[PDB]
Parts: C-alpha cells; sequence; structure tokens
C-alpha cells in the first residue's frame, strides 16, 4: 500500500525506495496532479520565437 | 464588416457565451445543411454563420 | 477629433488606447494600436538612435 510508510522502505533491483501503490497516485507527480489535470496533448508545436514583422497583429507566423 | 459584424455581434447580444454558441451549432448546422455546398474553403461555415448571424441576422 | 500636440511614448500611448476603446470598438483600436506602432517604429530608425560610454555623461 504505502512504500516507506511505516517500516523500511523496500528497496529492490530499482537500487531506490521502490514505488508503493499510494505515492503513485500523489504527490506533484500522483496521477492526479500531473496527468490528470495536466495531461500532454499532441495536435502542438513549439518553437523558438522571433519577432515577426511585416505580419501584422492577431497572426503568426507559421 | 465581419470584424466590426463579430464585435457588433458579441456588443450587443446575450452573454458572450450565449451567443457564441448559438453561433456555433449555428454553423454546424451551415456545415451539416448545406454540406459542402459552395466550397466554403474560403467563408467556412463559421464565418459564414457569423456573418449571417451579425449583419443577416442582424 | 482631438487633436493633441504633445510629446507621445509611454502612458500618453496607454490612455490613449484605452480612450479609443471606450469611445470605439476594440476592433478599430486594434487596428489603431497597430498602426501606430508602426510609427513608431518607423520614425525611431529614421532617426537613428545610438548609446555608448561616452553617451554615458557624467554629471
Amino acid at each position: 500500500i504505502d512504500n516507506g510508510r511505516r517500516g523500511r522502505t523496500v528497496v529492490g533491483a530499482n537500487n531506490r525506495p521502490l514505488k508503493s501503490l499510494s505515492d503513485i497516485i500523489e504527490g506533484k507527480q500522483g496521477r492526479f496532479r500531473q496527468n490528470l489535470l495536466g495531461k500532454r496533448v499532441d495536435y502542438s508545436g513549439r518553437s523558438v520565437i522571433v519577432v515577426g514583422p511585416k505580419l501584422k497583429i492577431h497572426q503568426c507566423g507559421l | 464588416q465581419i470584424m466590426h459584424r463579430a464585435e457588433d455581434l458579441i456588443s450587443a447580444a446575450s452573454n458572450r457565451y450565449r451567443i457564441t454558441v448559438q453561433v456555433a451549432n449555428r454553423a454546424k448546422r451551415r456545415r451539416y445543411e448545406e454540406f459542402e455546398s459552395a466550397e466554403d474553403a474560403m467563408m467556412k461555415p463559421v464565418l459564414r454563420a457569423i456573418i449571417e448571424m451579425s449583419d443577416e441576422l442582424t | 477629433m482631438i487633436f493633441r500636440n504633445r510629446v507621445v511614448d509611454k502612458g500618453q500611448l496607454r490612455n490613449l488606447i484605452s480612450w479609443a476603446f471606450t469611445h470605439y470598438g476594440t476592433a478599430r483600436t486594434a487596428v489603431m494600436a497597430d498602426k501606430l506602432k508602426d510609427l513608431g517604429f518607423r520614425y525611431a530608425t529614421r532617426a537613428g538612435v545610438s548609446i555608448s560610454v561616452d553617451d554615458l555623461m557624467v554629471p
């Protein structure tokens, strides 16, 4: 249920505390807070940015 | 112009939401109905919808 | 219509804008805002305007 809660945190081949049921749904990265309020969609594109003179506002380069 | 219309549209109407949605569904119909009638590639059904709701309707 | 003789740069355009706003659409304003940034630039350029350790006067 919850590693590391009370007795001695289990540490397997991962050479570190394992990942109990609780904690995969907790923290900053509990399921909640990151796959769930914050998922990671497609239909996207990033880039650097640069002033787009000539191109007016309400427009973007692309 | 469409721009000023888009403005006037919601410069004197119901909840800016309330509008939209009905702009929306409208166009939805504007697309569903008249499905690919005039190509519309330029005047997106949404655009239509707007003008025919921001000038025609007004 | 209100002609305004004043040195415009920061704030002068700020409230301007608003003013516009209220009194006209957004849409317009925007397109104002634009045209004028556009000034902004080109004049700026035209002035040509550089700085330097010397430009750093000393009092």
